[PDB]
Formats: C-alpha cells, structure tokens, sequence
C-alpha cells in the first residue's frame, strides 16, 4: 500500500436527499475499483 | 547546500581615496529619494543676480515664455549672504516645513509643495568610482518623495494649468497659399521638354 | 512512438533540396534527421514541447 | 511680469522671505495653506560641497533578488546592519552581450562596525591602514537607466544640529535581478570573479584631491579655486 | 481626439507614482490607473484624483471631451481622449457634502440672463457656459458611474388624467 | 497558498523521503528541499463560496449609484448604510444582501 | 436665488443649437483632418532614400528626398483654355465639376556622397461645403443670395461630378 | 490569450498565448521568460495580486508545470523565433534578432516602442492573464459585446486619413520606382515629373 | 440605483397610452417595440425557406 491518503467530504444534506447510503457509495466504488483501493468510511452519525 | 563556487581566495590590494565629508548623519544612515517635478528646478550654482538679468530671454510663444518664468520663480537657488559681523555665510531660499500631523512639505519663497513618502525596500545609493570600476555604497534611501502642488489655488498650479490649457489650443499645421495657374502646368511642360530631348538623344545616338 | 515526417529542409552536404526525413521518438526522447539521397543521419536530444524546426536548428547548429 | 527686472526682483524677494528656523513664534505664525495647521520644525535646504565631485546611482534589487526575500543571505550578513551598508560592487563585462555585477561584504560584524566608523567619522587628516577583506556573496544580473537631465532625482539627507538638509544629485538608476549560472560556464566563472577582495584605507594623494577640487569648482569656487 | 501628454504630466504630478516602483505585494490596495487604455501607473488615493481632474476638466484645462472614469468596485480609475466616442451633455448637480449649495443645479437665473444678453458682466454662449463648471459632457462609459435625475423637479422630495412618476423607494435617500 | 525556493524562487514540489517516511517540498532546478509542516498536500472544492463576501473595498461608500439604507450596523449602529447583492454572480447565486457601514466598513445580513 | 423651468432649458437648448448647430460634427471632423492630419499622414513616412555603391573607385551615393511642409488652397477650376478662377459650389453643380482644392507638398533632395525642390503638387483633395476651407465660409447672408446659395443650406457634403 | 480545455476536460487547462507573425500558439510562461522574467515567483506576482486566491493559482500550476521546460531567456527566445513564419534555416543568433523584433515590435505596440523599456508589457501580460481568469472563474460577467460605451464612430476625418494614406504610400511607391528606372540615365530629375 | 428590483425599474409602464409614458416607460417600450420589428423581418426569411423546400 502507499501513504498517499485521497479522502474527500460528501455533503451531508444532499446525500440525504438522495436517499443514499455511506455503504452503497463505497460498495460501488469497491466494484468498479475491484481491490485496487482499500476504503474507509463514516458513520452516519458523524459530524461530516 | 549549494557549494561556494569561488574558493580560489585571489585578492586585490586596492587602495581607495576617501575625503573627509563636511556632514555627517546623526542615528541613522538614511536618506530620501525624491523625484523632481516639472515646475520646480534645482540651480546649485550660487545666484548671480547679474547674469541671471542679462540672460532672461523673451519668445513670441507664451505658453513657453510662461513655463520658463514658472520654472525660473521657482528654482531652488543659494547665494553667499555677507553677514554683519563681517563674515560669509551660505544663504538659501529654500526650506522644509513639517507640519502637526507629521507630513513634510518643501517651501521655495511663499509656495509650499506637499510631500507624499511611500516606503522602499532593498533601494541604496552608492558612489561610482568610475577609474577603479567598482561601486561605493554610501547609505540607505529608505523612502521614495512625490512632490505635490498644496492646492489648487496655488499660484504655480494655476500657472501650470494655464500653459497645459493654451499649449494644447494651438494647433494648426497646413499653410495656405494662393494658385494663380494650373498646378498641372510644369508636369506637362516638363514632359514635353522630356520628350523634346529624347528625340534629339534617339537622333544623336543613332548617328553616333 | 517513433514519428517519421518528410520535410523540405536542405541537406548541407549533397544540396539536394526536399530529401530530408525527420524521425522522431517521444519514448526515448530522441530525434533523427536522415538524408533521402546522403543517407547521412543526425541525432539530438528531444524535449516535450519538440518540432522538426527545433531538430532542424538543432542540425543548422551543429553542422557550425 | 516677463520683464527681466520684474523676475529679479522676485528672486530676490523669495530670498529675503526666508523663515529663521530659530524663530519660533514666525514659524508658528506659517500655517499650511490647505490643512490649516500650525508648522512644528523647520530646515534649511542646501546643496552638498564635499560629495559633487562623486557620482551617485540609486541602486535597486527588482524582485525575487530583494535581500530581505534571501532569508539565508540576511542571516548570513546579519538580520540596520553594518554590513550592508558598507558593501562593495564589482562591475565585471566579457563582452557586450554578457554583463553581471559582483556583491562583496564584511562577514564579521566587528570589523564592518569598525570600518563604518572609521569611514562616518572622517573630519580629520589621520585614517589607520584598516586592511579589510571583502568575502564574495552573490552576482545579479543588471541594466540601467540613465537621467536625460543632470539633477533629474536627488536624495535628501539631514542635519538637526545645524538645522539644514543637504541634497545631492542622482545620476541614474541601476536594477538587479537574480542570475542563474549556467552550468556550462562555471569554468570560466571560476576565472572571472575572486572569492577576497582587500580594502587598504590610505590618505588621497594631492593630485587627485586637486582634480577633485577643480571638479567641485563649478559649484562653489569661493572656498575651492584655485590661486 | 486630443492629445494624451497633458494628461499624463498631470498624473504625474499630482502623485501618481510608475510601474517601475510598483510591488504587487506591497501595493496590495492600490488603484491602477489607464490612459487611452494603456496601464500607466498607480495610486493610493484615487479619490483626490479624480476629484482634481475632474475639476480641471470643469475648469478648461483639460478638453471638455475628456472621459473621467473610475471603478471603485474593480479599483480602476481610467482616462480616454479617443476620437470618435458619442457623448452628451447634462447638468451638473452641486454634490460636495460641505457645500450649502448641496444637492442643487450649479446653473442659476444669473446663467440664463447671461445667456440671453449674449455678455457677461465683467460673448457668452453655450461654450461659457461648459467652461464655467455649470455643463458637462459625458459618453457611455462614464454614465456607468453617475446618478442622474429626470428633472430638476426630481432634485426634491388623485388626478385621473396626469401620469404617474416613479416612487423609487428602494433608496432612503438619493445624492 | 504554495511557497517557493528561497534561493531559486521556482515553484517547490512535495515529495516524500521513502527511509525517513517524512513530506518534503524540494525544488526540480535545485537541490534545496524544506520539511513540509501540513499534510494537505492538495485540495479541490466541488461546490465553494469564496468570491461572495470577498469583494469589499474600503472606500465603496463614495458611490453614488449604490443604494442606501437604514439598516442598523452591528459595530458602529451607525444611522446610515449602504447595501449590495453577492458580487458572484453564477447563475445559481442566492439573492442575499450585505450591508456596508460608512464607519466601520463591516459585511454583514440580514438573516 | 430662484428656480430653473422647463423655459429656461430651452434657452440652454437654443444657445446650444446656436453655438454648435446640427451638423458640426462632419464640418469639425473634416477641418480636423484638413488642418493637422493631411501632415502628419505625409510625415509618417518622411525619408526617401536609395543608395549606390559605386564601383565603374569605392563611391557610396545616398539620393534622398524628404517631404516638408503641406500648402492648402481655396478651390479652384482650370478650363480648358487655360484660364483659372475661383469655383463656387454652385458652378460646380451646374456644370458637372468636382469640389476640390490643390494640394501641395515641399520635396527637398539630398545627394549624400561618402568614398569608402519646393511646392510639388501632389493631387486635390474634395472639400466639404462650408467647412474652413469652402468658398462659403465667409461671404455673409447678402452674398450668399447673389451666388445662388440657400442660406437653408447646413454644407457637410461633397460635390463629385 | 486562448485558455484551452473544457470543464473536466482536456487534461490541464493550459493557456496559450498568439503573437503576430506567429505559426503556431505558444504557451505564456515561455513568453513571459522571453520577455525576460524567469524566476516563476516573478511571473506569478506579475500574474496574481492575492496570493489567498488558491483557486487562480491552481489554475496557473498546469501553465508552469507544461513551461518548466524553458528556464532561460535566450532559450525562450529561441524558441520564439523558430516558430516565428520567418525565412526557413536562420541561424540562431539571427533568430534570437528575429524575436527580439518581434517581441519589442507588433507585440502591443500601443503601449511602447523603444528598447529597454518592456516591464510595462509583461504588466500588461499580467493584467490580461488576470482578466482572462478572472472571468473563466465566473467571478465577473463576460464583457458585453453590445456595450455603447466601447464602440467608437468613423466620421469624414478618420476615413479620409485612412484613403488618403494608402493614396499617399501608393505615391511614394511610385516615385520611389521612377527614381530607380531614371537613375540609370544618371540625370538631373526635376522631382516635377516623377510624381503623378 | 444599482441592484433595484422594482417593477418600474425594470420595464414596468404602469401608465396608458391616453395618460402618457414616462421617459423612462418610453425607452424600455420602444426596445420591446424593436425586438417586434427585429423578430418579424428575420422570422419571414425562414419561414419562406422552410416553405419552398415544403413546396420542393
Ligand atoms: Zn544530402
Ligand atoms: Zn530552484
Ligand atoms: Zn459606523
């Protein structure tokens, strides 16, 4: 793996109004990247 | 770590000429820059009121004239002044007034020109010893000077608006001139003088 | 990938006029400036920003 | 007023109009014509005997060459420094097209404190041998711009104790900039500049303070002609 | 079309300093300032400058057809004396706050006598009357920068058959 | 905001010390390299609001053809204020007003 | 004082009309061109020069001629028989003539050598009706009858045939 | 001053610069160093006057990034006049001429002409640069095309001058050709019959 | 004033033709007015094209 961290901020409102979910996002990343990255997420219930 | 490039350790043994200074600054090495506008002038020569009466010239321009006697008013001069105890002394007509608020103002006779100081870094003067080609430095000039006209009412910026005004009114370049004949006239009279002689030049030439 | 161009400079040993090729390779960073008729062949250096006028200075230069 | 006598007699009316600085109640009786205030301190303005003879530029660092920017060559010459003020410049030209300037200094701050003094305090015919060596520091490139008219800019310096200001004039005007070197001339950068300079302070001969004094002769000749 | 030197010796002289002394991190407030739309210097008070200029082209000194423009939003102060810009003139309004003629026409019944004798009291047409500081020209850039009124009758603050002026209530108060 | 070689003034590059594990900012045109303090090496905003409340000068009072209101200031509660729409002007920009005091110059709303 | 009516801008309005009139722009632009740019479009260009070496002895020869100074003059007709005189616009309408004055053009010749000219004319140029340089310009209202001129008439055109 | 690629499109958004008498586009950090500031801090002090504005500075970085090649006027300049629709085949010193010419000439010439005295164009490259981002940035509105204000009006003064100047280089063209054909006779022209 | 959004600043005739317009009114009329003259004589070119490649 590489130190080089790529994060980024989803906004909270409207991913709300989306009615998506922090696990789909990072689910449909994971299948299009297959393993080549690894992914972290927030909880919901996080500031941002 | 960029390497010093120079580790030869060559050195010159020049000596400098130095003379000693007739001042001195006091606490600081500093000095102010200021640029010398149109209507004011410097004359370090002393004032030599006779030559400067015989030389006043007069031109049929007055736009001219006008900006000379500006100019000439204003000039900063110095004279030497023989005090009453014998002795003599260097006498100027110019000074520098600061005022209450602390800005700075250059007065030559009743006209005071105000003085606008915008600070400069990294900006020294330096003395050029021209037959040694090196340079001197002598201090800091930490200040650049405008000088400004005090207001409008000033008799030099009425005096400068006046000849700005009548130099730009003045313009006309064309002279006219009366044509008594045809202007065509020496083209054709030319031409056939032209054509006379290279009748004459095919004749001369063909019985040469 | 190498690109080959047909230009119409001058070659400075046989003066035949139109018979010079440049061939360049971004890859490696080179180019080849090779005579029709001399068969002579001149390489130089490339940057990212390279024409054929650069190579061809590049040869102008070179050939004094 | 274009009579001649008529501009005499305002030269001479503006010399004789002129406020003694001592005077306090006229100068308080002057009031800026446009702020209304009252004025505080005054100066005499004169020209400067001792320094016409010298030519003077006014020498700037344009950009990126300015010395408080090189922050290791402030630390290095000292974070006003004496230093500085007691640097020497070497202009050095190969030929026409390549030109650049050589910067020198004192890296000891006791012997630049020491030459500045001596150098501040000359008013007397006695100056000591101070062998000064002078340590190359960096080279700018430079171009410069010349005045069409004589005292086209003059700095302004002063003297409280005698209540004056002194100007002098200002020949042109010399800017620097940074030089990058090329790596394929170092070998005869190597050979142009030294990495010493030695500054021998000597008495000036006689000849040339009388070349000097027939110099200053166009400006006062009272005090300098010769006899 | 006039000529641009008298303008710029008038820069220069009331304080405006060249592009060779600027320093875009030191003069960080600074106003640009453009001639005949070349940038030729800066200046720190732009306000006293346009105040002056725009008094010397009231005054005559400078061309009448002069155009006296600034952005204060973009920090501009730009000058045109290009031939061929389509002008107009207007009355010109007594602004300055410490005038007791604020808010008023600086063109009186003096004026319109003066006018209609044909004479000043120790020719006066038209041209008096633009150099006299009561006229001004001004073409479509600088109008971008002035608050005009309709009618001298709009200087101040149940009918079927008259028409209905603006009530323009947006603003407190009009200058 | 990026800086620069202090001796070169080109543009520093971030790189990373693969046996020290440590961020530095090294020069191409020169072997001058400084520690990097911040480990935000790089960011991108999809949506941003700088350029709305930015545009203030201190002399926009001398206006005239601005609107003036009676809104009352929050530092000097001065009398008389001068009001303007955002200067953005996407075509997604809100309607919101800010209002400029004569004396203290302070950008404020309504909301 | 007292206030300003509605009567008293169309005083301003009539001096205005009075001072300018309607069609000052053309006649202001035309004088403007006549006066002072005919010149300085002649001094754009001021140098002629051509240059020998001469060697048939090394002689360089510089031939050059430079423009001087542009004379203007009234309109004027040359006939046929040679006689000319003063032309007025209406003669011109009535007989088909162009309105046009003579321009004139100062040409000095240099002949620079190293071993190592007056009022040239240069064409008419069409003058506008009571421009600066028209016959009209003068002449008042009474001789404006006698040479068949409306005094209605405002100039700001050219006659061409 | 063309600014290249599209919204998230076209890689960087590089922003090439086109010079008269110029083939090709030429990217503005290499002419900014060919008129003779190298250092990129320069460049971006002439550019920028805010250096919080991160968001022109990362549209400035792909301009550097592609112009890093370049580190030297007279380089910069080379590459200027090799470009430059001039004879095929210049050496490079008369191809540095070329761009010097070129550069202190027909590059906005409005501004100035004499030599030494180019700082006010690389001002003025700044200055547009400025503009240019600022307006792709849509922090200000396109100028109107449509704006009363920036249009002027060709009365008789200004069209006479232009036919009359090219009359007038016609007239000079051919004296200048009469001149030629009648010095072979090696006489004295009376400068009356060579104009028409 | 700069940023007015009123009805009568941005092209509002609150009068009628028997009352009169303001100057105001007038201008903002006379450019509708335009647009109309503008809309009609370019509309007509292109609906006569379209018509003949109908008829064709
Ligand atoms: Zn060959
Ligand atoms: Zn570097
Ligand atoms: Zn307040």
């Amino acid at each position: 793996q590489s130190p080089w961290l790529l994060r980024l901020e989803l906004d909270r409102a409207r991913m709300l109004d989306k009615q998506l979910t922090m696990n789909q996002v990072a689910d449909k990343i994971s299948e299009v990247f297959s393993d080549d990255l690894f992914v972290m997420w927030s909880e919901d219930n996080a500031d941002k | 770590h960029t390497k010093s490039v120079y580790d030869n350790g060559e050195t010159l043994d020049i000596s400098l000429p130095i003379h000693p200074k007739s001042h001195i600054p006091q606490g600081k090495q500093d000095r102010w820059v200021v640029k010398l506008p149109d209507f004011l002038d410097i004359n370090a020569e002393p004032f030599d009121p006779r030559p400067f009466e015989m030389n006043v010239k007069t031109h049929e321009d007055k736009n001219q004239e006008l900006l000379d006697k500006l100019i000439a008013v204003n000039t900063v001069r110095w004279r030497y002044a023989k005090s009453e105890t014998g002795g003599i002394f260097k006498e100027t007509n110019s000074q520098i007034i600061q005022w209450e608020d602390g800005t700075y103002s250059l007065r030559v006779g009743s006209e005071i020109f105000d003085m606008f100081t915008t600070n400069t870094d990294d900006n020294y003067l330096v003395s050029e010893h021209n037959e040694e080609g090196i340079l001197m430095t002598e201090s800091t000039l930490s200040k650049s000077v405008k000088l400004v006209p005090a207001s409008f009412q000033s008799t030099t910026h009425q005096k400068l608006a006046k000849a700005l005004s009548a130099k730009q009114k003045k313009e006309s370049y064309a002279r006219s001139v009366v044509t008594k004949e045809d202007p065509e006239e020496r083209q054709r009279r030319l031409e056939s003088q032209e054509n006379e002689r290279y009748r004459l030049e095919r004749r001369r030439k063909q019985a040469e | 990938i190498k690109q080959k161009l047909e230009t119409q400079f001058t070659c400075l040993f046989c003066n035949h006029d139109n018979s010079v090729v440049c061939t360049l390779d971004k890859k490696n960073s080179i180019g080849l400036l090779e005579c029709k008729k001399c068969n002579l062949s001149f390489q130089a250096p490339i940057n990212s920003l390279s024409q054929p006028i650069d190579i061809y200075s590049d040869w102008i230069d070179a050939c004094e | 007023d274009t009579n001649p006598r008529s501009q005499l007699h305002s030269v001479e009316r503006t010399f004789d109009e002129v406020i003694d600085p001592r005077n306090k109640n006229r100068l308080q009786s002057l009031i800026h014509p446009r702020k209304k205030i009252k004025a505080v301190k005054a100066w005499h303005f004169f020209p400067d005997t001792s320094t016409f003879d010298q030519v003077f530029h006014s020498l700037k660092f344009v950009g990126s060459a300015s010395l408080s920017k090189d922050r290791p060559l402030n630390e290095q010459l000292g974070q006003v420094n004496a230093s500085i003020l007691t640097s020497l410049f070497k202009p050095i030209e190969i030929n026409p097209h390549n030109k650049w300037i050589s910067l020198y200094a004192v890296t000891d701050k006791l012997s630049a404190e020491s030459f500045r003094k001596s150098f501040n305090s000359i008013k007397d015919d006695n100056i000591v041998n101070r062998h000064v060596i002078y340590d190359h520091i960096k080279d700018f490139d430079q171009m410069f711009r010349g005045h069409k008219k004589l005292f086209e800019d003059f700095a302004i310096s002063f003297d409280d104790i005698s209540d004056r200001a002194f100007f002098v004039p200002i020949v042109g005007r010399l800017e620097l900039k940074k030089k990058r070197i090329v790596p394929g001339l170092v070998d005869m950068v190597n050979r142009t500049n030294y990495a010493h300079i030695r500054m021998d302070l000597r008495n000036p001969s006689t000849q040339e303070t009388a070349i000097r004094d027939s110099r200053r002769e166009q400006y006062d000749p009272v005090n300098y002609s010769s006899i | 079309g006039s000529p641009s030197e008298p303008i710029i010796n008038f820069l220069e002289e009331w304080g405006m300093e060249p592009l060779e002394d600027y320093d875009p991190a030191q003069h960080t407030k600074s106003t640009r300032i453009f001639v005949n739309g070349v940038w030729t210097g800066i200046h720190r008070d732009p306000s006293m400058l346009v105040s002056t200029m725009r008094d010397l082209r009231r005054s005559g000194a400078i061309s009448p057809e002069v155009s006296i423009i600034r952005d204060i939003r973009e920090r501009e102060f730009k000058i045109f004396t290009d031939v061929g810009r389509v002008y107009r003139p207007l009355f010109i309004v007594e602004d300055d706050e410490s005038k007791d003629n604020k808010g008023e026409l600086r063109i009186t019944k003096e004026h319109i006598r003066k006018i209609q004798q044909g004479y000043d009291d120790d020719v006066y047409g038209w041209s008096s009357l633009v150099t006299s500081g009561v006229i001004e020209y001004v073409d479509g850039e600088e109008e971008e920068t002035i608050m005009i009124a309709m009618t001298p009758e709009d200087l101040q603050t149940n009918d079927t058959a008259k028409r209905i002026k603006p009530e323009m209530s947006t603003s407190s108060h009009h200058t | 905001s990026f800086r620069f070689c202090l001796e070169c003034n080109n543009m520093l590059y971030p790189k990373e010390d693969k046996e020290n594990q440590r961020l530095l900012y090294s020069c191409r045109n020169c072997d001058y390299t400084e520690l990097a303090e911040d480990p935000k090496v790089y960011r991108h905003e999809l949506i941003t609001n700088i350029g709305e409340t930015a545009g203030i000068v201190d002399d926009i009072g001398q206006d005239p053809t601005l609107p003036r209101s009676d809104k009352e200031c929050p530092e000097c509660h001065s009398r008389d204020c001068v009001f303007f729409q955002s200067q953005q002007r996407r075509k997604d920009t809100n309607m919101t007003l800010f209002y400029v005091c004569l004396n203290c110059k302070k950008t404020f709303r309504d909301e | 004082d007292d206030t300003i009516t509605t009567e008293d801008c169309w005083t301003v309005i009539s001096a205005f009309f009075e001072e300018k009139g309607l069609v000052s722009q053309q006649l202001d632009s035309f004088d403007e061109f006549m006066e002072t740019s005919i010149q300085d479009l002649v001094w754009e260009e001021p140098r002629l020069i051509l240059d020998q070496p001469a060697q048939h002895d090394n002689i360089n020869k510089r031939y050059e001629i430079r423009f001087g100074k542009i004379y203007l003059s009234r309109p004027t007709m040359t006939e046929a028989d040679g006689t000319t005189h003063a032309m007025f616009p209406q003669e011109a309408r009535l007989r088909n003539l162009t309105y046009s004055s003579p321009v004139y053009l100062d040409m000095e010749k240099s002949m620079f050598t190293s071993i190592d000219g007056n009022k040239v004319h240069i064409g008419k140029v069409p003058i506008m009706l009571r421009s600066k340089f028209c016959s009209l310009r003068t002449l008042d209202e009474v001789d404006l009858y006698k040479m068949k001129e409306c005094p209605y008439d405002m100039g700001g055109y050219f006659v061409i045939n | 001053i063309k600014l290249y690629g599209r919204e998230d499109k076209g890689t960087g958004r590089t922003i090439k610069a086109t010079l008269p008498y110029v083939k090709q586009d030429i990217p503005i950090v290499i002419v900014f160093r060919a008129l003779g500031v190298v250092p990129d801090g320069e460049i971006l002090q002439h550019i920028c006057y805010d250096e919080n504005d991160w968001q022109m500075l990362e549209m400035l970085k792909p301009c550097i990034e592609e112009g890093f090649v370049i580190q030297d006027k007279e380089v910069a300049l080379d590459f200027i006049g090799r470009r430059g629709s001039a004879a095929l085949g210049i050496r490079r010193e008369k191809r540095i001429q070329y761009a010097k010419d070129i550069l202190q000439k027909e590059l906005l010439p409005h501004i100035t002409q004499e030599e030494g005295f180019e700082t006010r164009k690389t001002f003025f490259l700044g200055y547009m640069v400025n503009r240019l981002l600022l307006c792709a940035l849509e922090r200000k509105d396109q100028d109107d095309r449509d704006h009363f204000g920036k249009k002027r009006l060709d009365l008789a003064g200004p069209l006479l001058a232009n036919l009359f100047r090219i009359l007038f280089r016609k007239l000079t063209r051919e004296i200048y050709r009469y001149m030629q054909r009648c010095i072979e006779t090696d006489r004295d022209f009376n400068l009356n019959l060579a104009v028409k | 004033t700069k940023d007015d959004f009123s009805p009568e600043s941005k092209g509002f005739v609150e009068n009628s033709y028997l009352r009169g317009l303001t100057p105001q009114e007038f201008f903002f009329h006379a450019m509708a007015g335009r647009e109309g003259l503008i809309d009609t004589a370019v509309k007509t070119a292109e609906t006569g094209y379209i018509q003949r490649r109908l008829v064709k």
